[PDB]
């Protein structure tokens, strides 16, 4: 019952919780690189500084 | 999963078109003055305001 | 007993703070403002060619 | 609405190379100049202003 507490219900709290990471936490590396992607809109704002 | 993708396909935009109309508007501040600039290749007769000095 | 106390506090920020956050935490910017020229001005970009 | 008002969206890129305009002093080098040929007229309209 711990376990269909589990299966039944809180692996889908899982899905809610856990899997709302799932499609994230290996691209936190890729935020590095993505990074470059939004850091380079960051100098965007820094080219019309002048 | 394809914003970092496809609403990250501009993370390279925002960054070129804000970036690229910045250099317009100070060309655009001399064209008109520019004319004695360019009309006067010979005639820069700022020589003769120190000829008239 | 560890997801629970993880689902509502900690797992939260790893979830509600996960996908408008864990990836595109500086992408909320290419999130609303793509929306605010490509989306919402997108009709307007139709204005310089009409006019 | 993204099939053809992309266009302005996609000319973005061309004009990359607009970074020159520092040469904006350029004629403010010279027309400058030029206009103070314009500007010595009033300087000398100063001879009678006492």
């Amino acid at each position: 019952h711990a376990f269909r507490a589990q299966q039944k219900y809180e692996r889908t709290t899982n899905y809610c919780l856990d899997l709302a990471s799932e499609q994230e936490n290996t691209i936190s590396d890729q935020w590095l690189p993505e990074l470059r992607t939004a850091v380079q809109n960051a100098q965007a704002s820094s080219e019309h500084c002048k | 999963e394809m914003q970092k993708t496809w609403l990250c396909k501009r993370c390279e935009t925002m960054n070129a078109k804000l970036r690229v109309l910045e250099n317009v508007l100070l060309l655009e501040t001399y064209t008109p003055d520019s004319i004695s600039a360019l009309h006067n290749i010979r005639n820069y007769l700022v020589e003769a305001t120190e000829e008239a000095s | 007993c560890t997801h629970i106390q993880n689902l509502q506090q900690l797992l939260f920020a790893s979830s509600t703070t996960a996908q408008p956050i864990l990836t595109p935490w500086p992408l909320m910017k290419e999130l609303d403002e793509m929306g605010k020229i490509n989306s919402k001005l997108s009709t307007a970009v139709e204005e310089v060619t009409l006019e | 609405v993204m099939a053809v008002k992309e266009e302005q969206y996609i000319q973005q890129y061309k004009k990359y190379e607009m970074l020159l305009n520092r040469v904006g002093y350029t004629p403010k080098i010279s027309h400058r100049e030029l206009v103070e040929m314009a500007e010595h007229r009033k300087e000398l309209d100063k001879m009678t202003k006492p």
